[PDB]
């Protein structure tokens, strides 16, 4: 049996530069090299890509983020190579500490990068999420991208600035670096209680979950009605085939309902939202108004005692 | 036999099942003995537990040592 | 804001709990009603619609405009198939299989099923077609892989009932789609890749047998292919699984059945 | 009772055990041999847990919790109030889901698709296995498995990852929650593109796969394609939880420390491992 | 009362049939769990200890 | 008359009245019960 | 099949092999799929046992009282 | 109670005969595991009490 | 005639006799287990 | 006549009287085997 | 109990009989795990 | 209120019916389950108080 | 080793199949003896 | 050639044939079964 999982030959042939409409071409790039490789998967096509107004934005936000995360790690280790290869990973951009509160009066050296460094990543980010709105709008198609995107930005902004807000301290966001995130991760948790006993990170654990669950399926599904050209799915919209029937059908027959080839998307985009907007909502309310969250689900009927 | 559903296997899965038939006999029969030799066992087993042996009981009658 | 109650226990984590499960039902609801657009209302075993419809009723249609001057397809619609099927009720009662009455495969019921699309091809972006054979396409070339032009092809019954000319791909996926696979009647069929196992010297095909390959839909028109008959090849390809499984060499399958 | 489309797929055939003995429809649902071996076990531990309710004491939901067996018991029976009910019901869970992924075989079968849906079914059912019987068979006992209980599971996932401190640094786990959150991601794009295409500005033309294409590559300058696309999702799932089960079968088997303590080794290795100055000395 | 009859005029029996002995059997295991929790009507209890059995 | 089903007067008639003998022989066992039960021990 | 010494048996007989045939066919697919199943923790418990779990040993996630 | 024989005129008898073994082999696994989980009733332990096996 | 499953009156009879034929084997069985149980061990 | 599965009244009767003939053996060892585990050792 | 015979004419020997043989391995493996999980009763102890 | 008849011009009523009878159902083993949680009103906890079955 | 088969041309295989059967269902109740009369392995201990 | 029992050279190879199977799914069943022991309690 043929799994389709990867391609058995390959073909290629002139670039596709893409659809013209409403797009200036003056900022779209010239196509790039063919990736054998990455054509064993999908596409094999690099390029071209779009330089905006807002890609040169974004691109200088972040390029001096992490530039500024590195210059950082740079002098952690005393500037030595060999020091920075083996402490890579330990290496951290810690925020003010907490008698500084809200105030930009930390001096440089405990956390006057962090300030910038937060500054550049701010930028960056939105820069990137007016850059899905503008690319979306350009080929006259929705905005669905940019309102999903819109969750995981409302995530990162409950993290990093609203949530140190409301607590009034600039201590208490995410530091940079690899193990010093995760143990800000840790610290968290352990602070207000258990965060398994938090309403809304155990929904967050939820729609994770069924992210997980939910593009299994639907990779399995579409990769099982592949033979009869399920891949090709806007046509399918457009005009029901076989496939979309054969799927429809397994999975009424195995579960009493089923979807469409437009209305799973639905799903999956409501089912990936839906991590982050609870979780930003859970982190919310984390500290501001529930500072032990064991306690509390003792309260409501959730723990034992 | 009128039943004529059976009849549509192969000739060897016929011959198969006639001779699983064969050791079927052969130590079912020796089954048979073997646990109606365990039942008679059982059986003056119980009624040695019915029995008052159980608390007057005699020496050993040889020794064993 | 930490721990007043405005009433019981009740505060703003209470207050968000609550009103998520709320909105969770709504959405559930809503997500429903978007996937009640193809299918419904329900029906009977023999077309008349059933007492059934749900706790779930129909959405307002919505229109797709399509591309290319296609023009509209709105939903939910009145469906019929626009085609017979020949099939046989097996019970009175419902939750029955329905047999099929003549050659399963090759009336088009069952895992040979088929549905009356459009008799056109499928386009890209631009307007021309988007499935297209390597000779009329125009710088493609077989880029990685083994190249399956020129190897014979072998059914489930390990005979060869042809061979391998052309490759027919798709223009902006840049994929290969059919396999044009020609047979000592002179004429050529139409090979889903994903239903060929491609080997060093040889082209396999688990779904089909030699007499078989003769039986399958050809194409209208010599350099194109249109949605309708690929529906129809696809569907007899597959629908060989099942419908082609007696004739078929397979080690286990041979095991199990002189066993059962 | 059908849909518009469903009769002409409902034949005879495509079944492994039972001929057409159940190969009938209740209602929407395919039975088969499986589906109602599948329907028998579901049933019993959905009894059994609402048994433990009575036996434990509590009617609240978030409450009930079926624990296993104790350690001291070992590997062996316990009794059903003090852990046989964990046993009698882990054993209708595997049965049902067993049971499911046959089902979903014979279902696929009968339609003439792929089987990708119960071999990534099988992942899952694997994950939980090792959770519930590889782990503490290969470990001692049965009360290393988690309870059944909606709150009280939980508890078991923050014991056994503080058992070992931070277990953020199991690096099998990190790649798994990497290809967690990747999976999610892709989830969203994925969703989002589709239904921008399908729904654009509004009263102008459906969009094509080439303005998919388009888009993304205007955004990041490589589209993977919709082929692509789903092979990435079901790889990325599979992958998922394929290191969550390594990172759990290997914990307290092979690992019994501090994870930071096996990140160690690398701060140590000849080269850098005297060098004074940065965090690590 | 008379002509509550015209009820299967709008539902199928076999469907309500299915569903009532669902129904019926789900509520009656629900009523005995619920009397069995409780120290009294738990009749197992009660009888061992009326027959000095535990 | 609505014609959902398909059932005609008589026919829904003649379902609904051995209906109503299957609840009544069912509700007759349950009242044996319950006052078997209640002369055992009363709930009230 | 050219043994023809099996084939004299009467009907009924063949019959009773056949479905003596039947159930071995269900059940020894069942008890397959069991001791497969005991194999496999048998396999896994093998491991635990010559990997050093035995010396240094976890304390019990949950509390079971 | 008579005509109660027209229920087979509505059920298809395979179907009922599959749905009712299932249910009543179910209804007796789960009183037998009632019966085994109570200290009493669990013939077992009685038993083992009975004859001093602990 | 309402018809659904295609047995007719006589067909219908003949089978639920059978069936409470059964029924009632099945239920004589209980009811000596249940008998013997109570004897040996009474739950009331 | 249901002919559900095609099988007359002679064939009927046939293979239930083989089936119950293997029952009933069936049967017969497992009442053996109970009685030989019984005197071995009660559970009553 | 005299015509129990007719379920034959409703139901296929050969799925009947693959049923009956897997249902009653499966229930006498239940029943040894039920016997193997008592303190008495259980002889692998040993 | 005389014409509020006109409902069943709007609403189809088997899907009514069924809501309506989930809705039932759902409200009264509400205000069961509501009674039965408090010491009062808790019939089976009263009762055992009254005759004395602890 | 190949041409064992040859035995069937002496040996009539009903007999042989009987004295078969037999001889195995001596030989493990037999064994089982020697199992049960050693202090282990003596499964019928509680 | 000996021919005491009657039977040819193809009769003995298919019998033989039939036999070896059945001799090595004995086999094969002990082997499992003797794993499964010596898993549970080695005597070497
Ligand atoms: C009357 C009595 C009173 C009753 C009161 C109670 C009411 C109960 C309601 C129950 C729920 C009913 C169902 C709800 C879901 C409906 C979805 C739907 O209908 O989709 C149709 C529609 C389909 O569009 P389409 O047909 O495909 O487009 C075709 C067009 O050609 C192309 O169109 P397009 O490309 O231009 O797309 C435009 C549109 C389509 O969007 C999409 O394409 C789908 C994208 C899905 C992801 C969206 C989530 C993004 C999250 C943004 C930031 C998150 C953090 C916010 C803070 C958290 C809250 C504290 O974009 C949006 O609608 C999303 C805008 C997001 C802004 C959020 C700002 C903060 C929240 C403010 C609330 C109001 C939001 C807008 C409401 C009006 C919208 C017109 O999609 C939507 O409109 C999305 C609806 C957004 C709902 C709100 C989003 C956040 C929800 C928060 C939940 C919090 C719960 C409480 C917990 C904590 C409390 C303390
Ligand atoms: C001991 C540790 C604690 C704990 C502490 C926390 C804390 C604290 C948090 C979570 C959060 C989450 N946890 Mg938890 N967590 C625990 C145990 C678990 C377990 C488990 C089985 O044990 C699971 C499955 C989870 C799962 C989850 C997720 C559902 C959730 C994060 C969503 C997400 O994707 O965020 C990842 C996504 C983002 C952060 C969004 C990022 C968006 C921006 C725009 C990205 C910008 C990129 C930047 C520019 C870089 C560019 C790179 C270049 C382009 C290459 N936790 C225990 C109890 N967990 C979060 C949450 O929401 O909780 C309610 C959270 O804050
Ligand atoms: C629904 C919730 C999910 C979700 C959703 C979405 N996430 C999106 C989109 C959607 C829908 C986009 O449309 C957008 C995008 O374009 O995708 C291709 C985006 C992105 N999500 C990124 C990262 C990321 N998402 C994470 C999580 C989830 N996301 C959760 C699970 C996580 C973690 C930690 O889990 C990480 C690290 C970037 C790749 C990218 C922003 C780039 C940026 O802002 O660059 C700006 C920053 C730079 C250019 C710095 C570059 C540094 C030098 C040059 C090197
Ligand atoms: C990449 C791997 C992913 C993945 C994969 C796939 N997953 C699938 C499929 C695929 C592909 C299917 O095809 C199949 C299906 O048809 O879906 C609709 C299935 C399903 N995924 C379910 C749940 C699920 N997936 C999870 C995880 C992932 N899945 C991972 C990430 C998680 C968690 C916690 O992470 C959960 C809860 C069910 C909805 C469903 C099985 C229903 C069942 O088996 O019913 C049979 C069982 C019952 C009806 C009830 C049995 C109740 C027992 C007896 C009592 C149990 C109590 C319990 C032990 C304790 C409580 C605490
Ligand atoms: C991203 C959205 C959130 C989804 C994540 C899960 C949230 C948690 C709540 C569980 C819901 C899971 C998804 C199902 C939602 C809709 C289900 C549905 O439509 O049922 C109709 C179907 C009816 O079939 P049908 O919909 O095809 O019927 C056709 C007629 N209409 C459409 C009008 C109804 O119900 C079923 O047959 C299966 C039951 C589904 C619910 C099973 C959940 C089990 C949970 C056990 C917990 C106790
Ligand atoms: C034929 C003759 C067979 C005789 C004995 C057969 C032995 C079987 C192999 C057992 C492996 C072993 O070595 O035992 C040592 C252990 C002894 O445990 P122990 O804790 O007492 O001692 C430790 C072991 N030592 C010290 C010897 C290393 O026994 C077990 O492993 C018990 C496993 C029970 C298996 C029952 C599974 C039921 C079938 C369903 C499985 C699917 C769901 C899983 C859920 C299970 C219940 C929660
Ligand atoms: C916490 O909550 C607690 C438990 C404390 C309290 C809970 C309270 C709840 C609300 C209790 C709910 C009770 C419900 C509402 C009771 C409903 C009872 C009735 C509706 C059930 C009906 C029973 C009738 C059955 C037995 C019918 C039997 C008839 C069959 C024998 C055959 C008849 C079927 C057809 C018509 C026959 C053939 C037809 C021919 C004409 C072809
Ligand atoms: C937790 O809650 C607890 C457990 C404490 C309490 C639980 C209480 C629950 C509610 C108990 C529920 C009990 C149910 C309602 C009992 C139902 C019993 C009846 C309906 C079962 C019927 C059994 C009859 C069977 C044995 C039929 C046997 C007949 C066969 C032998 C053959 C007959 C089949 C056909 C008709 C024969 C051939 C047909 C020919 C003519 C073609
Ligand atoms: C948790 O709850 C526990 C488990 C503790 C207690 C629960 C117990 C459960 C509820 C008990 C359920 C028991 C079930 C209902 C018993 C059913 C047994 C079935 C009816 C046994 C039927 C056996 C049929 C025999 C095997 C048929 C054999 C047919 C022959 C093989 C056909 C050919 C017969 C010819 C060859 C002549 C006879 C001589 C030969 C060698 C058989
Ligand atoms: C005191 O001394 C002690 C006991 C401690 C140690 C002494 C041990 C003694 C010395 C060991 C002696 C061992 C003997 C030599 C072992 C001999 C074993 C015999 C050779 C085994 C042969 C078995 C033959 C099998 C059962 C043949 C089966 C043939 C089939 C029944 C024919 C058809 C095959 C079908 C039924 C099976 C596959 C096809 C289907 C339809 C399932
Ligand atoms: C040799 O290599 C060189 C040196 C050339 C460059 C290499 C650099 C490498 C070492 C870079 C390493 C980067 C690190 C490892 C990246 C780690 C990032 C961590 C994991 C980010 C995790 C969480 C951060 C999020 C939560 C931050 C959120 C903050 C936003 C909400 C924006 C915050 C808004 C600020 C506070 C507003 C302040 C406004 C001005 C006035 C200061
Ligand atoms: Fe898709």
């Amino acid at each position: 049996e043929y799994q389709n999982i990867f391609s058995q030959v390959q073909v290629r042939g002139p670039a596709d530069l893409g659809m013209t409409e409403d797009v200036n071409l003056a900022n779209r790039s010239g196509v790039g090299p063919f990736s054998t490789l990455l054509g064993w998967f999908g596409n094999a096509q690099l390029g071209p890509i779009y330089l905006g107004s807002l890609g040169v934005l974004s691109l200088f936000s972040g390029l001096m983020w992490f530039f500024t995360i590195g210059i950082w790690f740079w002098y952690q280790a005393g500037w030595n190579p060999a020091v920075f290869l083996r402490d890579l990973f330990f290496f951290s951009l810690e925020p003010p500490a907490p008698e500084y509160g809200l105030s930009f009066a930390a001096p440089l050296k405990e956390g006057g990068l962090w300030l910038i460094a937060s500054f550049f990543m701010f930028v960056a980010v939105w820069s990137w999420w007016g850059r899905t709105y503008l690319r979306a709008q350009a080929l006259g198609m929705g905005k669905h991208t940019a309102w999903a995107f819109l969750s995981a930005i409302w995530l990162w902004m409950v993290l990093g600035f609203i949530r140190p807000i409301l607590m009034g301290s600039w201590s208490e966001a995410v530091p940079y670096g690899i193990f010093s995130h995760l143990d800000w991760t840790n610290n968290f948790s352990l602070v207000h209680g258990n965060l398994f006993y938090n309403p809304f990170h155990g929904l967050s654990i939820a729609f994770l979950y069924g992210s997980a669950l939910l593009f299994a399926m639907h990779g399995a599904t579409i990769l099982a009605v592949s033979r009869f050209g399920g891949e090709r799915e806007l046509e399918q919209i457009a005009d029901r085939g076989t496939a979309a029937e054969r799927a429809a059908l397994f999975w009424r027959w195995t579960m009493g309902f089923n979807a469409t080839m437009e209305g799973i998307h639905r799903w999956a985009i409501w089912m990936a939202v839906l991590v982050t907007l609870t979780g930003g909502i859970g982190i919310l309310l984390s500290g501001t108004v529930v500072d032990n969250w064991y306690v509390w689900g003792q309260n409501h009927g959730m723990a034992p005692l | 036999t009128i039943f004529n559903d059976h009849l549509n296997t192969n000739p060897k899965t016929n011959l198969r099942l006639w001779v699983a038939f064969q050791m079927m006999k052969g130590a079912g029969w020796a089954g048979g003995v073997f646990f109606g030799t365990l039942l008679l066992i059982g059986f003056f087993r119980v009624v040695g537990r019915m029995l008052p042996i159980q608390e007057n009981q005699a020496p050993a009658p040889n020794i064993t040592g | 804001m930490v721990g007043v109650t405005a009433f019981g226990n009740f505060d703003l984590a209470s207050l968000a709990i609550y009103s998520f499960w709320i909105f969770l039902a709504g959405l559930i609801y809503y997500l429903q009603t978007e996937n009640m657009r193809e299918g419904y209302p329900l029906e009977n075993e023999d077309g008349t619609p059933a007492a059934n419809q749900g706790p779930f009723p129909l959405p307002k249609p919505k229109t797709f405009i399509l591309p290319h001057g296609r023009g509209t397809l709105t939903v939910p619609g009145p469906e019929s198939e626009d085609r017979p099927i020949a099939l046989a009720r097996t019970a009175v009662s419902e939750g029955f299989p329905h047999a099929p009455t003549g050659d399963p495969m090759k009336d088009g019921v069952g895992p040979a099923s088929w549905v009356a699309r459009r008799d056109l091809p499928e386009l890209d972006g631009h307007g021309h077609n988007k499935i297209k054979p390597m000779k009329a396409a125009a710088g493609f070339h077989v880029s990685a892989g083994k190249n399956p032009i020129g190897l014979p092809v072998r059914g489930c019954d390990l005979e060869i009932a042809g061979k391998v000319v052309d490759i027919w791909v798709d223009i902006p996926e840049q994929m290969a789609r059919f396999l044009e696979v020609e047979l000592k009647d002179g004429s050529t069929r139409l090979l889903p890749m994903q239903m060929v196992k491609v080997q060093s010297n040889r082209v396999h095909v688990n779904a089909l047998s030699s007499d078989l390959f003769a039986g399958i839909p050809t194409i209208k028109s010599p350099t194109e292919v249109t949605l309708l008959e690929e529906d129809k090849i696809c569907g007899y390809v597959a629908g060989g699984l099942m419908y082609a499984a007696p004739k078929r060499k397979s080690v286990v399958a041979a095991m199990l059945a002189e066993y059962a | 009772a059908l849909l518009s489309f469903e009769r002409k797929y409902r034949v005879p055939g495509g079944t492994l055990v039972g001929g057409n003995l159940f190969d009938f429809w209740v209602g929407p649902f395919y039975v088969g041999f499986f589906g109602v071996a599948t329907f028998f076990f579901a049933a019993l531990g959905i009894i059994l847990i609402a048994w433990s309710a009575v036996l434990q004491g509590t009617w609240n939901p978030q409450l009930i919790s079926v624990y296993p067996p104790a350690l001291e018991y070992g590997l062996g029976g316990a009794p059903l109030a003090k852990g046989g009910l964990w046993q009698i019901i882990t054993i209708c869970a595997t049965g049902a889901f067993v049971s499911w992924a046959l089902r979903e075989v014979e279902i696929c079968r009968k339609l003439g698709i792929g089987y990708h849906i119960p071999f990534a079914f099988a992942f899952a059912i694997l994950a939980y296995l090792t959770l519930v019987l590889f782990r503490p068979v290969m470990m001692g006992a049965w009360g290393y498995a988690f309870p059944y209980g909606i709150w009280t599971h939980l508890d078991w996932v923050s014991n056994t990852g503080y058992t070992y401190g931070n277990f953020h640094y199991n690096p099998a786990h990190m790649i798994a929650i990497s290809f967690f959150f990747t999976n999610a991601l892709a989830l969203a794009l994925h969703g989002a593109l589709v239904l921008s295409a399908a729904n654009p500005e509004k009263g102008k033309e459906m969009r094509t796969p080439d303005h998919e294409d388009t888009f993304f590559r205007d955004l990041v300058g490589y589209s993977i394609g919709t082929l692509g696309i789903h092979r990435l999702g079901l790889l990325l799932s599979l992958s998922a939880v394929f290191f969550s089960a390594l990172c759990m079968i290997i914990t307290g088997t092979i690992w019994f420390d501090q994870w930071v303590d096996w990140w160690q080794w690398w701060v140590k290795l000849p080269w850098w491992a005297n060098i004074p100055g940065g965090i690590n000395g | 009362m008379s002509k509550f009859y015209k009820i299967w005029m709008i539902f199928d029996p076999r469907r309500v049939f299915v569903a009532q002995g669902v129904f019926l059997f789900l509520l009656a295991v629900m009523i005995h769990l619920i009397l069995l929790s409780t120290p009294s009507y738990n009749w197992l209890e009660i009888s061992a200890a009326k027959y000095n059995r535990v | 008359d609505l014609g959902y089903t398909g059932l005609t007067d008589e026919q829904a008639q003649e379902l609904h009245s051995v209906y109503m003998s299957g609840l009544w022989l069912f509700s007759a066992v349950a009242i044996v019960a319950h006052l078997a039960v209640y002369i055992w021990r009363p709930w009230f």
